[PDB]
């Protein structure tokens, strides 16, 4: 079972170039049955097919992005890449690398990566406890850009966890909460740690929540 | 350059219902039509290819049909984990294009929320900000009204809300309302109240605290 995964900056400045790389792991990129494709998704233009590349070196690209598009392939590292030139805020989207059967079907997608086009620089989040069934959580704020991942006790605690969509602050940075409900008796024995990871700034914060 | 029109743009149906969404191509595309399902926070997943072929590893309740210009996606019996946005995709000719998407939410019985109010931690106050957070847990329907009262004074324009996607097990929503203030403004008052109006609450529910206590 093949898996695809994107890597690259979550934040790129205007007039700069967006460079994304897909790592095809578990399978060979030198297969004739598939087209190695990029697709993005944003609120202003929905799901949008960007283009693809065949293992023989041939591309196609979407005519709407014909000018600033460059899709390469690297059979040595089983990677294929994407380059988008002189980006604007309209290029802010979630970008996916996708396996497309030659018969025509996007049967394997990557998880996707969020790309924000902004002149501002990254900032790691501040994490503050939401202390006390009983409800507790973590306040994650003062970060940019999206996204942040929040896990509880390194993934051991997953039931009843709710991580809310971030909203904007007056500063223009993001802010969210991650909450989880627990039995009120566990507050004297069990410790609860929220694990906040912010890749665009390479910021990891573990925060202990106590009564 | 084909135009893919999906209908409706969103719908809600009860568990066990037969859901049917349509995709109309702006020209004949034979059976060059695929169906995708995008669960919350995930990438789209292939369900139907060639307008009617079920993908391996997909439940039998999903199916597709149609050819030429009109295509219908169908869920024979709607299940709790079937909540997602569904897209049609043509591969008649480049460029490949998706439809606008059909969001499928689930109608379930009413459920009142569990309400919790969180004062800002002393650690947040050291940064200079103060967010008073009110939590509404596991309710339905999605519609909820949260009013903030500071010393019995209604607040307006200084709070933000945030609601999770509908849960794939119990089909409920959870909501977060935060009163965004500065340390200076937050420490000028005592009573911070969160009042909730919801279809499952016969009378509104207020959760409050005194600053400090
Ligand atoms: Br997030
Ligand atoms: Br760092
Ligand atoms: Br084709």
């Amino acid at each position: 079972q093949v898996q695809l995964q994107e890597s690259g900056p979550g934040l790129v400045k205007p007039s700069e170039t967006l460079s994304l790389t897909c790592t095809v792991s578990g399978g060979s990129v030198s297969s004739g049955d598939y087209y190695w494709t990029w697709i993005r998704q944003s609120p202003g233009k929905g799901l949008e097919w960007i283009g693809h590349i065949y293992y023989s070196g041939n591309t196609n690209y979407n005519p709407s992005l014909k000018s600033r598009l460059t899709i390469s392939i690297d059979t040595s590292k089983t990677q294929f890449s994407l380059k988008l030139s002189s980006v604007t805020a309209a290029d802010t989207a979630i970008y996916y690398c996708v396996r497309d059967r030659v018969t025509g079907a996007f049967d394997i997608w990557g998880q996707g990566t969020m790309v924000t086009v902004s002149s501002a620089s990254t900032k790691g989040p501040s994490v503050f406890p939401l202390a006390p069934t009983a409800a507790l959580g973590c306040q994650v704020e003062d970060y940019f850009p999206e996204p942040v991942t929040v896990s509880w006790n390194s993934g051991a605690l997953t039931s009843g966890v709710h991580t809310f969509p971030a909203v904007l602050q007056s500063s223009g940075l993001y802010e969210l909460s991650s909450v989880v409900t627990v039995p009120s008796s566990s507050l004297g024995t069990q410790t609860y740690i929220c694990n906040v990871n912010h890749k665009p700034s390479n910021t990891k914060v573990d925060k202990k929540v106590e009564p | 350059d084909i135009q893919m029109t999906q209908s409706p743009s969103s719908l809600s149906a009860s568990v066990g219902d037969r859901v049917t969404i349509t995709c109309q191509a702006s020209q004949d595309i034979s059976n060059y039509l695929n169906w995708y399902q995008q669960k919350p926070g995930k990438a789209p997943k292939l369900l139907i290819y060639d307008a009617s072929n079920l993908e391996t590893g997909v439940p039998s309740r999903f199916s597709g049909s149609g050819s030429g210009t009109d295509f219908t996606f169908t869920i024979s019996s709607l299940q709790p984990e079937d909540i997602a946005t569904y897209f049609c995709q043509h591969f008649d000719h480049l460029p490949l294009a998706f439809g606008g998407g059909t969001k499928v939410e689930i109608k379930r019985t009413v459920a009142a929320p569990s309400v919790f109010i969180f004062p800002p931690s002393d650690e947040q106050l050291k940064s200079g900000r103060a967010s008073v957070v009110c939590l509404l847990n596991n309710f339905y329907p999605r519609e909820a009204k949260v009013q903030w009262k500071v010393d019995n004074a209604l607040q307006s324009g200084n709070s933000q809300e945030s609601v999770t996607e509908q849960d794939s097990k119990d089909s409920t929503y959870s909501l977060s309302s935060r009163l965004q203030l500065s340390k200076a403004d937050y420490e000028k008052h005592k009573v911070y109240a969160c009042e909730v109006t919801h279809q499952g609450l016969s009378s509104p529910v207020t959760k409050s605290f005194n600053r400090g206590e």
